[PDB]
Parts: structure tokens; C-alpha cells; sequence
């Protein structure tokens, strides 16, 4: 079922600490590298931070704002992901989206491979929030 | 006064040899004359299990079996990620979730083009990749590839017949009582040996030899437990199969001519194959199967038929051709009794497979194509293969179930009466002269 | 960190027109990492087109984008009501910062 | 009666027959490899026979005495009462010296013997 | 005072038999390294008063060689590139440099996309295909296939092997013996008043041909024909000339030759552009030997056939062009050539040449069957044929009205008779060296 | 004259060339195959004549007189009217008849009189 | 005198002859099933006072045992998965993993798209190879194909089945014989005046090199030179030693094996990770057992050229890779190790190791043909084997100033040698036991 | 001495083991090719011997008498300084020869003589 599994719900202070997680079955890691992203109120969306597959390795990036404490991580058993918040500060008052997509191929031969289908397709969480 | 060496040539006397023999069929056309000679007053011991023409007619027969795959169309360009639901035809309740409509993406006799092609499976054959239970695959891509085509030839079971080589001779053995306990008293010689009809069963001796006077139990050792029980029946049992069904045949073609069957839309209401085994009649047969069972084991007490233990369908139910088609037919209703020292059908639910692994190997795979209209089979059982449970409490109660699924066990009820034996035309003894 | 300016911001049209939405940035990035979403109001966005020109399943005939060094582009030819929605200019050079958001209205 | 059909017979009797285990005795790979083999076990066996002098015999006297070792002998006991297969069995382990000695004591011993004759 | 019986043994008694002819020979598809070469001394045991029955259409020897030719092909054409890979939509038009008026529609200029040596490059590849090799798919206007991708696989690159007749001999295992007939007249049937034994054939060239037999052997002395009912229309009639015809084909077209590969070692070969104005490819005919030819053959078939008769020849009834055409190989090549201007004539009771127009072919079935095909790779340059038309293979129209004027065809659709026309001079027989006779003793 | 040179010649004749016919009865998988039929087909041929005690002899006398119903004829025509082509065709069908008799009165019964002369 | 003919039966005497030869054995390549086991019962005439003539160089035994190991090859790889569904283009980076300066660039990470159990899926695996494996496109630095896709199909698997070189015996058939040479000189050049007869051959281990004979029968006394013809220096000289030299040779490299499934029943091994560091394969020679062995040589070559004359032993000529270098199977795994330690010192009339290095392929053509290719699997942990130098090839150059500075080098890429220096002792004869002879009778 | 061990032995010595000689001559498809060979050679040789009238004999007598343009040496030297393999050199040119007088003047000869004495 390609929809992602949401969590991360709950109230806690910037006094403290918070995680979010988040991910589903049918687009698995092994074939699909993670992000998340945010949105304030009245805002446009902005990058968090993205974390690559297992097999490339897995190395994650980070925006500037989320740097240093909230930092994302990849399971491997169950195929989710966690993003740690720590220190909420007022720019984090926001939608937390989890994001992805997979690139699917469907070949019509196991001989020459410029017969093949393509989708390339996207899923979304709906988003929890950060109680700041 | 003294005795002095003669050396004569043309003695007729045998030795237990190994040779190869020369197949024969209706292979080399078969002498239309048996040429049997005159039994003799000879007493001659050998045995089963420890005889050669079994393991010469199990290699003979996977050699045929494979030239006449060999020659057909591999199906490996359909081992595609497959799509399906139920199929929804008045499914009867016995029937749910047996069948799957499923598509996939074949390819063409052009490399440019796919067909989108919609078949019938039966559920066995069919393999959940997970990944939502809405993509399967074929469950023998992930091992060699499976071969079809050549719907022309048939699985028939034409009878082979075993001729001895020059030099060679074939002894027969007409003991009618005969069994692998000591000699046989009564032997004679003969140049081919009957047809045999390489009939396959995993449980169940089909359209074989008769017992002439009673039923008889032969095996290696029938006090152990490691060993298998054949039994020959002397009344053939009647078994009716069916699958009332009335099919549709499709082909397409995957290749440069390279054609591919498979089953299309069901006519009429989805219903169970099954066969049908007459009660009194199979009620009989075991009766007489105790009273021999009782001249081995102890006897004055209660044994019992039980149902088969497990393993893989091949050995745990039993498994036939017939048609073109392969069963796998539950015996449940066949061996359910307990034995007492003191119109009526059974009805006999089936499986069905498409695509078949051989004889206890895996290194191949082939799928039979689907017959047109409905198959119906009339069978003769001639025989049963039991195995004894390993022990007993308090060593009583002796219970069998089926068991013994290796094809070796098929001919060694037929090749029994048999023994090859070289002929040593030399010899040396003593006259005056 | 590329930074984009969606130059329209406010673009209204009635539905059946062409919606140009524009976005551009000073730093230069191959227009393989050019990417547009589509967010209607309440709901998470999804992906219209990645790679520039290249288009998302599921996404309309009427989607099309295109896009070098500053200068990037998407067109929707015919507005449908589904349509209105914001949209938004992705840079995907190793960090996907977004711009502002264009909305577009009646 | 037919190929082997005096197998289970008195040696005296079968004796009667031995032209006819010898008339048939020499009538895809697995097929020729029969063929091949009838044909050398057939010449091993004249091979012998020439060594012995036999060539062309189904009864030969020779040159060489009976060992008591073998047997306890009375005509009637080996040729009467007994059939080939059962005497086969009991002089089974011995036979490998006979033939040996035989060819040993025919031929060089014979042979020669006729050239210092001419 | 009575007879006996005695035992004679190394009796020269004969029977009739079939038997495995051994090959012999003197790399190649037929004359293949597996056959034996032949002892060079002619070791004939010579003629003897012997009158021995022998006969065509029921000796298996021709049989057995039929049999041997299409095994040997397999193997051949088994061991190389399958050209399944090329089963591609073609994308043509008739693309003309200086093509004559004769050739239009010859040629196609295909564009199309081989698979190559790694999986995942291209080729963007240019055939020039003969249009006979090709059909229109859907019906479309420029879009083609090969016309075999339907059936198996075409399958033939491997331009090194020859398919050129060299000589194959027949030879006996001991104790059977080949008897030879030295009638020069001796028809397909009845007693040869002359025979001489051999343990091997001469060598027999295996050619393929059609309705025309080429470089086979000469009739000795006059035009011979056979067949198994002379007054049937259900077989045909072989006739040996005692004079050969000569014939000249060519392709007067310098093509160049390009490869590609399709895979791991696989090549595929290509005609490419060619070198030069494009010309029919022809068979020249010597036109007085010829006609002196052809009325020989009708004064043989007059010792047949009635007195007074007109005799005439018509071309052939069509269908398959296989079957009606003259055709032949070349070099490696196939030619399918019309003899529309060699049978058309009435035979009254009482340097010129003939040109022939060919149609050259690279994809066959070459036999009668369609189960297979193979793809004849391209020669470089020009190609120039020269050979002996020894003989032909007619049949008769069936019907006639008050038995006049019949007429005659070119026929020979099947291959056995290009054999049956050169072992009509040998039987195979089993040699019984043990006899009994009655003597005293 | 060769191999088979004597087949148009008179049967007296013929028997003078025996030996050319003899030596000529000898020497992918066809190849293997035409041998060993060539080799099986010479030995069948040798047997029967050691079994009629002809062994290596080109030319046999037996015991087994002549019924005079295999014929019209006499040695006056047999041997030097007729040749061994015509003749093996006039008799062709008493061939198993004299080969059974040979076998029985010639060694199967010969080898027994022998050992009585102990 | 009136002297009488007679024949003998079963007369001692031999002509030379040319038969085929049985395969005794005492899965695998070499000692298939489809060999015959036979008794530890060799058996010999304890030699008699015989003179016979016999050579190598014309000795068909060794093409007979050339042609059939090839025979061996071509079906042991059948039964294998084809590799051709890995030609596709590979994106390779340079492996950075503590790899020594010798190593620098030897091993290559690459990348390549493979097909899998389903047709319509594909999978991205991260394989090592070497860097002989490879070959760039483009002069690109991130483009790259298998060595041998370009020609044909790389065909290897079947990693149960054991290229260890056990042993071999010859057998002659009935009527044959072979001899057998006792001399402790023996060479070409003449008779062996002390000669033996078997019926089998002793074991020949069929190991393959090219310049270092290994695994062999080593000289009973003295070191033996042997050539076709020693003045032409177009022929090889083969050297036999009468003392083994003791090489190790190693990978040193813990290696994890790794598989994925191709295709139906398709299974590929390729070298998935390397616990620990990088270091480069390597043979170890004693200089103790080699520079005082190698001095057996020149004194040997003294005799054949003139004395008090001054030789070199310079390194390998160049070219192909298979015949410039040591090859030889280690384990299965082959090797390609350099020689120039061994062969660098100069002669005049008047303990420490040599470690030579050593690259590694897998990809081979194993054969002087180039229709064939294989991928050697690889092997799981640390290979180490040790072997015994038995002799040498070398290769005299040509040219002369002064008579004098006599160059020989390692070389030699047929293999032909490498039988041609056990086979050397035995000669096949045919026994023609009938024999006439002049008597009185 | 073993098989082939009187190779190097005077003619005379050598001609006292015939039967070493005489007893070793019998016994993936090459070996089905090598056994066919041995077996086809073996034929052959008995074959000749056999028309020649020595079919079991390893020591023949002949009717054929020496011509001395076959050799120039003593009739004892031919037999105690000699030895088979040069003796067997010495006399190859003509041995095609003493086949063909030897066969003729034997038994299709001596066989036609026989029976006109009968
Ligand atoms: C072996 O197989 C693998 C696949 O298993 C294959 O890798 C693919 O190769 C193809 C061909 O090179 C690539 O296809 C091209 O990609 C172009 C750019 O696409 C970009 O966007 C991709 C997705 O990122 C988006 O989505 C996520 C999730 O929502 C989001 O987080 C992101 O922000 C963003 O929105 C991205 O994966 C991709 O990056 C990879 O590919 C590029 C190019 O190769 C490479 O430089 C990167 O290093 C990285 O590997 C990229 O950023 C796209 O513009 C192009 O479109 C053309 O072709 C299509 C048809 O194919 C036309 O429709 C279109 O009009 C254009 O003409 C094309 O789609 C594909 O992206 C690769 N996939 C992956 C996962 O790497 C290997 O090449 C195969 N062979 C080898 C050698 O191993
Ligand atoms: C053998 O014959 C003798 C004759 O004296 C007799 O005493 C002996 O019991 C016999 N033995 C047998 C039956 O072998
Ligand atoms: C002789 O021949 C006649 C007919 O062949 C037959 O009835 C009779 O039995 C024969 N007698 C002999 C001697 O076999
Ligand atoms: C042979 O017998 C026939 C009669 O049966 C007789 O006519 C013929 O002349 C005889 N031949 C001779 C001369 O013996
Ligand atoms: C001896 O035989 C030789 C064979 O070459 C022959 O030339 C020579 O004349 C013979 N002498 C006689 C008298 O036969």
C-alpha cells in the first residue's frame, strides 16, 4: 500500500526532547532513499534533512537550522525513520512531512533494456506537529 | 585306471552378471515371439532390492523423459511479475481460493512488442513475492527454467519390454507364491521380458502386474521400520478421476515461433477433481491386505491404516498422471480403519498443478499444457505402498500409512519375476580316454 | 544551500488559462535537479515534475517545465479547478531548498 | 528342447545338447556397447579353446590327469547324479589352476614335440 | 553311390540388402573432416558375365544419402549466431543510387536498432535487404520485418564455412560389396547386361539444385530417360543429357560487406552500399546448344511416347518460388532464376543466348521444411558462376484429348531426384561366402 | 580375376577361388557401427562352421547324405552347367533344414562316438 | 637344402604405430567418471637386452594427450551459467581500503545493473575486480566493460567441480603395447640402448604453466637438456631437473564471496569485500635452492654450446600477458607472476628469498583459442600452495657476435611442452605376432 | 620372462613362448573404439591363419618350400644368433609375397586334391 505510516503525535515542551517517526511496506529502503521536510503556518515548505539507503551507505544531509541536534536515522528491520528534535525553538513550529519516492522499472526483456516501462512516483504522510 | 581332464563347450551354466539391456517397444521393435523355454526342474535364488534391472529401467526412463523435453520451448521470457484476484465463477466452497486470473506482460515474436495476457493458474503453482499480496510469480523461476510446448506428445504409459543382450539370458520366475523370502522352485527362460508400463505413482501401483492366487506382501525386511512394504493385490480395484470442468486451451506465441498454452476462461460452475474408489470393494482389498500383514507381524491383534504423516505433496498425497495432467489426490478416505482380530462411493478430494519437479530432483522444471473439455481416467489398482510407523507402544498395534514415493519402488513390483544371468559356455570335468 | 525567489508569488487566472509560474536562483545547478510540487490548501504536496521536464504518474497532460541555469519554468496549460493550489520550486542540489510558493487563484 | 533347457539336467544328458548354447550364444551407445561386448566375451572363450587345442570341438581329451584334490569319484556320481549347474558350484573355486596347468602342459609340450618328429 | 552334402565356404552368392554406406572423401558443410578418405588406386574387380536386376526409385542407397545431406547441415548451422536479436521493426523506403528500371522494388534501405556488445549500447545500423527477405508489418507503409521472424529463428553468420559440392564417396564394410551397371544405355528399371563390382563409389558431388541439375554426370552416349511410370503424371521424369549445356550466372553488382555485433562474439554480416549502377542479376544460356539439346530430349521422349506427336514446352505452374525457379547455390549466395525463355517451344513433327532473369534471395528454408531458416551472409565484389547443365526434371501435364500433344514443364520440386539421377548406376548387396552344393566323398 | 570374379563362372570353377572370397569378409558413430557389424556378421559365419566341424577348411565333407527331393539334377549339371548365383536360388528354401541336419549328425553326435573310443 | 616355409603364432615383434589410447584414472576435470579405475598392478618384462630407437618432438602420444584434455574442458564448462547478461556498462571507482603502493589502482569497485530471478526486474550489485578484468571505453574514467564481452561469450560457474591436476594414465589396447625407456641420459638424439615394455603409463599430473614446469617427474641424476634441434633457435629447450626447487606462492587477502542470482537457476559468484588490508599476491623461490640449481643449467648448456663461453639469463620478451609471465593454477584461482628474479644473472667459465610479485586474473582465455572464455570463481578466504620446480622453458635468441654471448629467456606459450617433457620415456608399438621364418618340415 | 620379454631373445628360445604372445591379443567412446580395434586386429590374423590351413596351430608346416632369393642365411643361424625383431626387418620386402604362395599352394589347392582322393 503505498502510504507511508504516520507518527510522532503527542505534546512535550522545548524544554525537552521529541521524536518523530514514520515509514511503510511496498516502498521499502531497499529500494528507496528518505527525507523530511517542514511547514510553518503561512510558510512554504522547507528541507530538514534526507538520509540515504543502506547499500549507497547512507550518509545524511542536513538544513542549516536542524543541524547538529536533530538528526535523522534509518531502522533497516521495519523500514522507518526517526527524526530527533531537541531544544525547540520557535522556527519549529511547523508540519513535519515524511518523504520519498521510487523509481520502478518494468522491463519487457532480459536481453536488450530499452523496452521497459517507467513510474516514478512520490508518497506523503499527512504531517504531526511540533508543540513548541 | 585314472580320470583325465575334457574340456566341453556349450555347458549351460549361469552367473549373476550386470549388463545392459536392449529396450524394446511395439528402442528396437520387440520380438513378437517371447521364445520361453520349457520350464525347468532348477532351483534358482535372487531377490529384489538387491536386483539391477530396477536401477537400469529408473536411468532408461529419465533419458526418454528428458529427449523428449529437450526439443520444446522454454518458458523463462514469462517469468514476470504476475497481478491477479479470484476468479469468480460459482466457486463452490471446496474451490475457494484454488484458482487465480492472472495477467502478465508477454513478449512477442517482434522484440518491440508485449501482449497483455490474461490465464487461469491453479493456486500451487503460484508463488507470493509479498510486496502486497497482489504480485506472485510462477513458484519455479527461482530455479531452472520450466519447459512447454510439444502438446503433441503424450504421457502415456506404452509398455517396454527388456531383451537380453548376446551371451546374456533372462531368467523368469513363475512361483505364484513367490516373494523375496528364499528361492524360486520354478524358473524359466525367456528372451524379452513382458511389457512393463512405466506407470507413475507416488502411493498407489496403477495398471500393473495381478497377484494370481491371493494378495502378497514383499519387502527388504518387514520387521524393520526403514523399509518400505509392497503389496499386490489380486482383485484390481476400480478408481474413477475426474475434473468436470469444461476448459478452454489458448496459445500465444512468446517467440519466433515459440508457442505457449495455457488455460482460459472456465465454461460452467468451478468444481473439485476428485476420484472415486468403490467402499466395498476397497473394504475387501484391505481385509485380505491384514490377513497377510498378520502372517508378518504378530498376529492375534488390532493394526491399523492411518493417514500419511507429511512432507512435500509429491509423497505425502497421492501423485499420478493421467490425461496429460498431473493429480495430487488426497487418500484420506482410503486409509482410515482399524482391523479387529475376532453405488457406495469414497470420495477422494484433489489438487491440481500445472507446473511439475520430477522424479526427487530439482534441477528442472516443466508445465503441462491444459486439455481441452473435461477428463475423465478408469484405472485398475494393482497394488498398494505401505510404510510401518517406527514402533509402537508396548510393540503392539502394528499401524501402516502410505509412504514410499521414490519411483524405484514402482518397478521393483514388476521386475521381481526377473534375473539376468551370463552364460559360461565353458567347462571342465572328467572321462576315460 | 540554493536559494530561490518564485517571482510570481500571486498569480490569478481564471480556470482555462495558462498558469506561468516562474522560480529563480543565483547559484547554477544542473536543470536535472529542477523540481515542481503541487499543494492544495490542507494537504501534503505532491510532486509534479522532477528533472525539469520530466513528469510525475498521475500527473495531467497539461504539466510541463523546462529550466537551465537561473531561469526556471513550469507551465500548466489549462487551469481545471483541481489546480489551484501553490506551488513550488525545488532545487535539489544535494539539499532540496524550496522557494517561497506561488499561489495561484481565481 | 531350446537354448538352456537342459540347464537343470544330468551332465550325461546335457552333454547331448551342447551345440545348442553354442549355436546362440553370439547372435545408442548402451546398444553397441552390448554388441561389442557379446562379440569379445564370444573370442575370449575361442581364444581359449585355441590355446587348448579345441579349436572347432565341443569335447576335447587332453593331456593333463584329474586331481583327486577336485573330487570324489564315481562315473556315476559326476556324470549321472549330478546336473552342470550344481558341479560348476562345486569345482567353482579350483578351475583357474586347471586351465592353467592345461595350457601349460599342451602346446609348448606338444607342439615342439611334433617338430622333432618331421 | 548317393551324394552328399558338402560345405563350401568363401562362395561368391549374392542378396539383397540395406545397409550403413560408410562417407569417404578425398572446412566444409558435406565434405566435413569426419569422413574417410578413399584408397586412390580405382580397384574395380572388372566385368564378368553377370546379369543382375536392379533398379531406381526403390533403392535405398539415394535414401540414405538424403538423409546424411540435411544431417550435415544441422550440425553446420547448428554451432553458430542465432540472428533472433534482428526480429526489429525495419524502417524503409526504396532508396535508390543509379538502380535500373528492371531492379525497381529490388532493394530496401532499412534503418533499424541491433542489440550490441554490451546491453545497455545501440546500433543505429543500415541494411540493404533484397525484397524478398522482407515483409510489410500490419500492411504499413514503410515498416518491415524479416519474413521468417514468425517461424524459429533464422540462424547463420559464420561466413567462413564453404558450401561448396565437393565430392562425397560411398563406400561398403566388409562383407558387402557395391555392384556397378556399365550399360551405357541401361534405363531406371530391368537387368544390366554389364555389371562390375566396386567396394566404393566414384564421388558424387552433392549439389543442390532445382528443375535444372547441374555438374553431374554425363549421359555416355545418348539422352536417357527414366522414370518409374513413364505414362503417369504422379512422377516425374529424370532426363540425363549426353551433352552439357553451358550456363553462366552472375550478380554483376560490387557490394561491400559490413558487421556489426549483436552480442558476446556474435557477428552479423550485412550487405552495405554497393559500388556502381545496380544491375539484374542473370543467367546466360548458350541459345544453339541449347535448342540442339532441347531436340534431343524430345527424340528420346518420342521412343516413349507416341509417333507424330507435337511435343512442347511450357514454363513452370508457380506457387513456392522454391519450387519454381531454377535454383541453386553459389559461392554461399542463392539465386532463384526464371527459365521462362529456355521452355517455350512446339516441336513440330518434321553467338546467340538466352538471357535468364534472376532474383537473388538471402533468407532460406532451403529444404522442405519450415521449421528453421538460415540467413545466407553476403559475398564481397562480384560473383561469376560457370557450370554444366547435365540434365532436368520435367513433369507432364496431366489430361489430355485423344492422346495428342502433350506437353511437358520443368518440375523437380523435390531433392531426391537430384540424387536419383546419379546413383541409377549402383545397388547395394550382402555377400553369403557359405554355400552347399551335392558331391561325392 | 578379384573379389566376387568367379560370380559369372561355373560352380566347379568357382570353387577354385574360395580364398578371394575369404579374405575380402574383413577390413561419426557410423563408422564405429559399420565395423562391428562387419566383424559380428564374419563371426556368426565362423561358429556355424566349427559347430559342423568345418572349422578353417575351405571345403567340408559330412556325414549328412543328400535327399534326393532337393532335386532334378545331378553332379553331371550341379557343377559345371550351372554358377553359384543360379544355384544358391534353386535351394534357398532347404538351407535350415541342412543346416540342423549338420549340426546333429556332424559334431553333436561325431564328439560323442569319440569318447566311446576310450 | 630343401628349406620348408613356416608361420610362427605369437612371435615378439613390434612396428611403429599410431593408435588411440585409454584414460586410466586411479566432480573433477580431469579424472571424469567417463574414465576407467584400474588396479594398482603395473607390470613390466624386468628389462631384457632390447635396443630400440624412439624421439619426442614426432611423438603423437603428446598430441593425443593435448587434444584430449581440451576435449575434457569444453564439456566440464557446459553445464555453467552463461555471463553474458553481465555485459553491460559498469561504473568503477577506485577501492580505498589500505591499500599498499604496489596494489595502488589494482583492484577496481564497480557497478553494474544485473538481471534477476524475475525477467521484468533488475537489481544494482557492488562487485571487486581486478584490474586486468577490465577494459575503459571512451577513455573515460568512469565507463567500463568486461574484458571479453567483445568476443565470445564468458562462460563459468560450476565452483564444485575441481581443476586440481590429479593424475592421468595411458593404457594401450589389446595388440598394442607401449615402451618404456630406463636411461638416465635418454634425449632424442638416437636410441635408448635399456628399454622396458607396460601396458599403462605411470601418472601424469596435467598441470598447466608456461615457464616453469611444476608438479613433474623430476631427472633421476643430472640435469638434462633436450631440444628438437639446439642450433635453431626457433625451437624451445626443455629443461629437466635433478633436484626440485621448493616455490611458495599466496594471496594474502581474506576474501568474502559473494552471490546473486542471474537468471532460472543462474547463480554468479563475484569477490564481495576484503577483511583487512590490500597487499599484492606474491611467489617466494630460496635463493639457496635456486642460484647454485640454476648453475646445473649452464653446466649443462656448456656441453651442447662451446665452453669457456659466457651466457645471460635475461627476463621474458613481452606481448601477451600468458606468455611473458609465470602462469599456473593456484587453488583454482590463476596467477600470472612475474620471473624477472629469477632470470636476471649473467655466467662466466671463471637464508635469503627472491619474492617475485604476482598480478591475478579471472577472466581468461585458458587456451590458445580465442572462442572461448572463462571467469575463474573466486575463493573464499586465503589461498596458499606450494609447489615443486621441476624444470624450465627457455628460449635461446637468435643472431652472433663473436661466437659468443649466448641469451636465453623463460618462454614459450604452447603447452604442447608440457607434456612433451614426461611423455618423453614411452613410444607406442603394434604387435604383429604373425611371423614366417625358414624351417625343415 | 612375461610378455613381449622374449623380444630380445634368440628366434629359437623365443619360438618356446608362443603361448605369451598368443594369449595377451584381447582384452568417453574412444575406448569403444580402441576396444573394437583390438578386437577387428586379433580377426584378422586368425582369419589368415585359418584360410592357410593353421587355424589353432601356433606352429604351422607347410607345403610352400623356401625360395633363397627371400634370404642368404644358415638354416641354423636363422635360428641361435638371431633374434625376431631383425630377422623380421630383414625379410619385410616379400613378406606380401610369401602370403600369396603360401595361401595358393595351400589349402584351395590341397583341398582340391583332397577331394578328388575321396
Ligand atoms: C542501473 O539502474 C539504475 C536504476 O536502478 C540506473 O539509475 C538511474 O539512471 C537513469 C538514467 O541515467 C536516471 O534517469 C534520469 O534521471 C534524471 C534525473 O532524475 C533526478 O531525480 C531523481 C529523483 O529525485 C527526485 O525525487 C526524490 C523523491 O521524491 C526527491 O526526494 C528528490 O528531491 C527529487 O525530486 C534522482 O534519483 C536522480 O539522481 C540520480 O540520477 C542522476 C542521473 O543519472 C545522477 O546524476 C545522480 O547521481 C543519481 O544517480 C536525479 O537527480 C532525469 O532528468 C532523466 O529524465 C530523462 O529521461 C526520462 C526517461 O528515462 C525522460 O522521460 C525525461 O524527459 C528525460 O529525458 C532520467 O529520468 C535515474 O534517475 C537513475 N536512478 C537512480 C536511482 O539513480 C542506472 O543508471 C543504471 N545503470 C547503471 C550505469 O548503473
Ligand atoms: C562310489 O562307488 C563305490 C563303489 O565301491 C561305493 O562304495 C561308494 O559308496 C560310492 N559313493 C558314492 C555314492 O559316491
Ligand atoms: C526326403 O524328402 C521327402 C520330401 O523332402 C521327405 O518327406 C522325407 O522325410 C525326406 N527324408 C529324409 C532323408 O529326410
Ligand atoms: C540327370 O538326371 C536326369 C533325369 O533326372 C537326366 O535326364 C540327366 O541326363 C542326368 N544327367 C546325367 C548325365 O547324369
Ligand atoms: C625368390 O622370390 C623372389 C621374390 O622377389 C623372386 O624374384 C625370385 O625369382 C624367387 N626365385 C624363385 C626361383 O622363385
Amino acid at each position: 500500500e503505498v502510504q507511508l505510516v504516520e507518527s510522532g503525535g503527542g505534546l512535550v515542551k522545548p524544554g525537552g526532547s521529541l521524536r518523530l517517526s514514520c515509514a511503510a511496506s511496498g516502498f521499502t529502503f531497499s529500494n528507496a532513499w528518505m527525507s523530511w521536510v517542514r511547514q510553518a503556518p503561512g510558510k512554504g515548505l522547507e528541507w530538514v534533512g534526507r538520509i540515504k539507503s543502506k547499500t549507497d551507505g547512507g550518509t545524511t544531509d542536513y538544513a542549516a537550522p536542524v543541524k547538529g541536534r536533530f538528526t535523522i536515522s534509518r531502522d533497516d528491520s521495519k523500514n522507518t525513520l526517526y527524526l530527533q528534535m531537541n531544544s525547540l525553538k520557535t522556527e519549529d513550529t511547523a508540519v513535519y512531512y515524511c518523504t520519498t519516492g521510487v523509481e520502478t522499472y518494468d522491463f519487457w526483456s532480459g536481453y536488450d533494456d530499452h523496452y521497459y516501462d517507467y513510474y516514478f512516483r512520490d508518497v506523503w504522510g499527512k504531517g504531526t506537529t511540533v508543540t513548541v | 585306471e585314472n580320470l583325465w581332464v575334457t574340456v566341453y563347450y556349450g555347458v549351460p551354466v549361469w552367473k549373476d552378471a550386470e549388463t545392459t539391456l536392449f529396450c524394446a517397444s511395439d528402442c528396437v521393435p520387440t520380438d513378437p515371439n517371447p521364445q520361453e523355454i520349457h520350464l525347468e526342474n532348477v532351483t534358482e535364488e535372487f531377490n529384489m532390492w538387491k536386483n539391477n534391472m530396477v536401477e537400469q529401467m529408473h536411468e532408461d526412463i529419465i533419458s526418454l523423459w528428458d529427449q523428449s523435453l529437450k526439443p520444446c520451448v522454454k518458458l523463462t521470457p514469462l517469468c514476470v511479475t504476475l497481478q491477479c484476484t479470484n476468479v469468480t465463477n460459482n466457486i463452490t466452497d471446496d474451490m475457494r481460493g484454488e484458482l487465480k486470473n492472472c495477467s502478465f506482460n508477454a513478449t512477442t515474436e517482434l522484440r518491440n512488442k508485449r501482449q497483455k495476457v490474461y490465464s487461469l493458474f491453479y493456486r500451487l503453482d503460484i508463488v507470493p513475492m509479498g510486496e502486497n499480496s497482489a504480485n506472485y510469480r510462477l513458484i519455479d523461476c527461482n530455479t531452472s527454467a520450466i519447459t512447454q510446448a510439444c502438446p503433441k506428445v503424450s504421457f502415456e504409459p506404452i509398455p517396454i519390454h527388456y531383451c537380453a543382450p548376446a551371451g546374456f539370458a533372462i531368467l523368469k520366475c513363475k512361483d505364484k507364491k513367490f516373494n523375496g523370502t528364499g528361492p524360486c522352485p520354478s524358473v524359466s527362460t525367456v528372451q524379452c521380458t513382458h511389457g512393463i508400463k512405466p506407470v507413475v505413482s507416488t502411493q498407489l501401483l496403477l495398471n500393473g502386474s495381478l497377484a494370481e492366487e491371493e494378495v502378497i506382501i514383499r519387502s527388504e525386511n518387514i520387521t524393520n521400520n526403514a523399509k518400505n512394504i509392497l503389496v499386490q493385490l489380486n482383485t484390481p480395484v476400480q478408481i474413477n478421476c475426474t475434473r468436470p470442468n469444461n476448459n478452454t486451451v489458448k496459445s500465444i506465441r512468446i517467440g519466433p515461433g515459440q508457442a505457449f498454452y495455457y488455460t482460459g476462461d472456465i465454461i460452467g460452475d468451478i468444481r473439485q477433481a476428485h476420484c472415486n474408489v468403490s467402499k466395498a470393494t476397497w473394504n475387501e482389498t484391505l481385509g485380505k491386505v491384514v490377513k497377510q500383514l498378520r502372517k508378518h507381524f504378530g498376529n492375534n491383534t488390532i493394526i491399523r491404516f492411518a493417514q500419511s504423516s507429511g512432507g512435500d505433496l509429491e509423497v505425502t498425497t497421492h501423485s499420478f498422471n493421467c490425461g496429460g495432467e498431473f493429480f495430487y489426490c488426497n487418500t484420506s478416505g482410503l486409509f482410515n480403519s482399524t482391523w479387529i482380530s475376532n453405488n457406495d462411493s469414497i470420495t477422494l478430494p484433489c489438487r491440481i498443478k500445472q507446473i511439475i519437479n520430477m522424479w526427487q530432483r530439482i534441477g528442472q522444471a516443466m508445465y503441462a499444457p491444459p486439455i481441452q473439455g473435461v477428463i475423465r481416467c478408469v484405472s485398475n489398482i494393482t497394488g498398494l505402498i505401505l510404510t510401518r510407523d517406527g514402533g509402537s507402544t508396548n510393540s503392539t498395534t502394528e499401524t501402516f500409512r502410505p509412504g514410499g514415493g521414490d519411483m524405484r519402488d514402482n518397478w521393483r513390483s514388476e521386475l521381481y519375476k526377473y534375473k539376468v544371468v551370463k552364460i559360461e559356455p565353458l567347462g571342465v570335468a572328467p572321462t576315460r580316454c | 544551500e540554493i536559494v530561490l525567489t518564485q517571482s510570481p508569488g500571486t498569480l490569478s487566472l481564471s480556470p482555462g488559462e495558462r498558469a506561468t509560474l516562474s522560480c529563480r536562483a543565483s547559484q547554477s545547478v544542473s536543470s536535472s535537479y529542477l523540481a515542481w510540487y503541487q499543494q492544495k490548501p490542507g494537504q501534503a504536496p505532491r510532486l509534479l515534475i522532477y528533472g525539469a521536464s520530466s513528469r510525475a504518474t498521475g500527473i495531467p497532460d497539461r504539466f510541463s517545465g523546462s529550466g537551465s541555469g537561473t531561469d526556471f519554468t513550469l507551465t500548466i496549460s489549462r487551469l481545471e479547478p483541481e489546480d489551484f493550489a501553490v506551488y513550488y520550486c525545488q532545487q535539489y542540489g544535494s539539499s532540496f531548498t524550496f522557494g517561497p510558493g506561488t499561489k495561484v487563484d481565481i | 528342447l531350446g537354448f538352456l533347457g537342459a540347464a537343470g539336467s544330468t551332465m550325461g544328458a546335457a552333454s547331448m545338447t551342447l551345440t545348442v548354447q553354442a549355436r546362440n550364444l553370439l547372435s545408442g551407445i548402451k546398444q553397441l556397447q552390448a554388441r561389442v561386448l557379446a562379440v569379445e566375451h564370444y573370442l575370449r572363450d575361442q581364444q581359449l579353446l585355441g590355446i587348448w587345442g579345441c579349436s572347432g570341438k565341443l569335447i576335447c581329451c587332453t593331456n593333463v590327469p584329474w586331481n583327486s584334490s577336485w573330487s570324489n569319484r564315481n562315473l556315476s556320481e559326476i556324470w549321472d547324479n549330478m546336473t552342470w549347474l550344481q558341479w560348476d558350484k562345486e569345482i567353482s573355486n579350483y578351475t583357474q589352476i586347471i586351465y592353467g596347468l592345461l595350457e601349460e602342459s599342451q602346446n609348448q609340450q606338444e607342439k615342439n614335440e611334433q617338430d622333432l618328429l618331421a
